[PDB]
């Protein structure tokens, strides 16, 4: 029934309307049958102990462009329906660990454009509801702790989006997490090591982090991925068969790169050509050589077959002895793949476990045993064609 | 070059002695007149739901026309400054979102700073900032604005740091203002301060070697003087080419501000200009007459119509109407 003089009130008092009028405290007045509050710009910096006590039924709270440097731990007390929570381009130094305590309809966080230092161990774990964080365009960050994301084992959306970082911190708590955005930061180089245990991830946002080089079997450990956006980054090429373990995959976006245009680039060329239908993701163009710059992607130029440096030879050995078979390539590029006498087919990007195969291309051995004899077969693939070799093993 | 004449003591009699003029270059905006088309183009009736740069998830702000805090009309767009003009989103698909907003003058007005377009939710894909020197008859391309220059408009991309001295009437496509995950991320640029810093120099002192080029050439002379101003908007921002279809108010055009500076033709002639019956028209000194001081004034036909220079520094060539021939 109450309506401040200052805010501009809906018939039934649901949508409290506080925009472009200047206030410095909160207002005084705001009705119980509120479900939405918006003090979009604003000169508010401080919010006082159970300000919102009496609104029970609201869900969207938007305290967006204000001054808000400080949050009070009884701020957001009484506040059983709220879903969202707008708290973008403020001065927030730190993020309140008072304020988000009792919350169990919240679902949307938005904290981007804000001079927030550092983010502590076991944050937003005392509001595991939440399904979707933002977390953007910090410019005053300097320290991300390990438990930083610990507790949202429900949380589906997170954007770290120009916040600045090196390297991809600690996800893993984040089970459930489908889209991932690390666009616009100062990522060096994408290793495999990166990105593990975000096996539901679908879509991953990479636009303009400064990538120079993305190393192979990087993408391996995220198999349910659906697209990938590697725009305005400095990349020139991608190692051989790099989305063949992406099952799911159907959307790339290459373009805004100096791509060297050559023979290693033609399985990605097949890859616009017949995976990508008559809708394609990216308009990819070549930069080196200058006589195929700016043409669009998508075999007229010659091209050769894969060159093996040394074929594995014929040794006897007996049990207990590490075992060796020696299978290097001429070039970094080509995946090198060997087919067991059982029939398995192993790769790189498998885990070392007693029978591995390593970055030259040799099958090493830990313990030899009576199974393992028979005729060993080596695959060495490249984006024009494909060369065996064959070697047998001794078993004594 | 602010005054016009001055008393002058000569060693027979004494009269005025005639100079070049010039008037103050201000904020334009506050003369021009907005045309939009389509004229429905402007969210309010009936009320629409909007999302935000930041998250696609963000859709809880609403535009309405009845509401004057939630109301967006082509006014704020020139407010001094924040205030946003906002477009109805994208219902009708594949039909192409195209706005054309055009800033009459009815005036010829020379430029003296760049045409800065402030934009509130992204920067488009697919724009073209348009000029006309004829009121409106016909329109010139000033620049380009794409994310795929060779695709969107059969250009190469180029930037006006890549021009030269020799090529500033030259018309390029940039892909500078299309990311958006840098600083300016909002900002869209017509560097009109860097198509004269080929010829007064970075620190833009030595204004003579500009002064002495603007008298000699026509064309870089009407290369910055503008009757009317267009915003070809063709496609908004979108960031990937694959655009959703389940939410089509992400998609929206959004302008903060629009920065035009400069000062009207008056031919070097003139330095008081009224703003006269919703129009900006030169007070004709020299012995001239009509909009532009294109004209000399019947019975000060002696030598034909020339427009005044700069050379020399200060005290530049009048160039004034003479007295007809008896
Ligand atoms: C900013 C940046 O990454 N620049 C690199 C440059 O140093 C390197 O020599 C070149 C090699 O093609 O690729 C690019
Ligand atoms: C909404 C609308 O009228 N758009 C048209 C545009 O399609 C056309 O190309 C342009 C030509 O000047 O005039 C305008
Ligand atoms: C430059 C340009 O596109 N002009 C077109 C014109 O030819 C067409 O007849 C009109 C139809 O509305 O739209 C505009
Ligand atoms: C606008 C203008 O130039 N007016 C001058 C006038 O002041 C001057 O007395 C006269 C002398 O012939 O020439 C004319
Ligand atoms: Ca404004």
């Amino acid at each position: 029934q109450t309506c401040p003089s200052v805010c501009s009130c809906s018939n039934q008092f649901s949508k409290v309307i506080c925009v472009r009028k200047n206030l410095r405290e909160v207002p005084d007045g705001i009705s119980t049958n509120t479900r939405l509050l918006n003090l979009h710009e604003n000169q508010i910096q401080i919010i006082k102990v159970n300000s919102f006590k009496h609104l029970r039924h609201l869900e969207i709270l938007q305290l967006s462009r204000n001054h808000i440097r400080t949050i009070e731990i009884g701020a957001f007390n009484g506040l059983a329906n709220l879903n969202t929570l707008e708290l973008f381009d403020n001065r927030l130094t730190t993020i309140p660990n008072g304020a988000f305590v009792y919350l169990s309809k919240l679902k949307e966080l938005w904290l981007r454009n804000n001079p927030i230092e550092s983010i502590p161990s076991y944050a937003f774990n005392r509001i595991p509801s939440l399904r979707r964080l933002d977390l953007g365009e910090l410019k005053r960050l300097s320290y991300i702790s390990e438990g930083a994301f610990e507790g949202l084992s429900n949380l589906r959306y997170l954007n770290l989006a120009m916040c600045n970082l090196r390297e991809i911190p600690n996800l893993t708590p984040l089970i459930k997490l489908d889209e991932l955005d690390l666009s616009g930061n100062h990522l060096s180089a994408i290793r495999p090591g990166s990105f593990q245990g975000l096996m539901h991830l679908q879509k991953l946002w990479m636009i303009q982090s400064q990538i120079q080089v993305i190393e192979r079997n990087a993408f391996d450990n995220l198999q349910s991925l659906v697209e990938i956006n590697l725009a305005h980054n400095n990349l020139t090429l991608l190692p051989h068969d790099l989305f063949t373990p992406l099952h799911h995959l159907e959307r790339i976006h290459l373009h805004h790169n100096p791509w060297n245009c050559n023979c290693d680039i033609l399985w990605l060329s097949w890859w616009i050509k017949d995976m990508a239908p008559s809708n394609t993701a990216c308009c990819a163009r070549c930069n080196t050589p200058p006589n195929l710059k700016g043409r669009y992607i998508g075999n007229y130029f010659t091209c050769y077959a894969p060159v093996i440096v040394e074929p594995p030879a014929d040794l006897n050995v007996t049990e207990g002895m590490a075992a060796e078979l020696k299978c290097r390539a001429s070039t970094s590029l080509t995946s090198v793949s060997w087919i067991t006498p059982n029939g398995t087919v192993m790769t790189h990007g498998a885990y070392k476990v007693r029978i591995a195969v390593l970055s030259d291309g040799t099958l090493n051995f830990t313990n030899v045993t009576v199974q393992d004899t028979g005729m060993y077969t080596c695959m060495v693939s490249n984006s024009v064609g494909n060369t065996t070799a064959s070697a047998t093993l001794n078993v004594t | 070059y602010d005054l016009c004449k001055t008393q002058i003591y000569t060693e027979e009699g004494k009269v005025w002695d005639y100079m070049a003029c010039q008037p103050e270059s201000t904020d334009m905006t506050k003369y021009l007149k907005v045309k939009l088309d389509p004229p429905d183009i402007t969210c309010g009736d009936p009320p629409e739901t909007f999302c935000a740069m930041g998250n696609p998830y963000m859709c809880n702000n609403e535009c309405d026309a009845s509401t004057p805090e939630l109301a967006h009309p082509p006014e704020l767009m020139f407010d001094f400054e924040s205030t946003f003009w906002q477009s109805a989103t994208w219902k009708e698909y594949p039909k192409p979102l195209q706005v054309n907003i055009t800033l009459s003058w009815s005036k010829t007005i020379e430029l003296t700073d760049n045409i800065v377009i402030t934009f509130e939710s992204g920067r488009p894909d697919q724009m073209i900032l348009e000029k006309s020197l004829d009121y409106g008859r016909t329109w010139q391309p000033y620049q380009y604005y794409a994310t795929d220059c060779l695709d969107a408009f059969h250009m190469d991309p180029k930037s006006v740091k890549d021009l030269s001295q020799h090529t500033v009437l030259e018309i390029i496509c940039t892909e500078e203002y299309s990311t958006g995950y840098t600083t300016n991320s909002k900002i869209i640029h017509f560097e009109i301060k860097d198509r004269f810093a080929f010829f007064a120099g970075p620190r833009l002192r030595n204004m003579a070697s500009l002064y002495g080029q603007l008298d000699t050439t026509k064309k870089l002379r009407d290369f910055f003087t503008v009757t009317d101003l267009r915003i070809r908007l063709l496609r908004p921002a979108v960031g990937e080419i694959f655009v959703d279809e389940l939410h089509l108010a992400r998609y929206f055009y959004a302008i903060s501000d629009i920065k035009v500076r400069g000062r009207c033709k008056c031919n070097l002639h003139a330095t008081v200009c009224v703003y006269d019956n919703s129009k900006l028209t030169c007070e004709c000194e020299h012995n001239t007459t009509g909009p532009d001081c294109g004209k000399c004034k019947k019975n000060y036909q002696g030598r034909p119509w020339s427009p005044g220079s700069y050379l020399p520094i200060p005290k530049g060539a009048a160039n004034a109407c003479i007295p007809s021939i008896s």
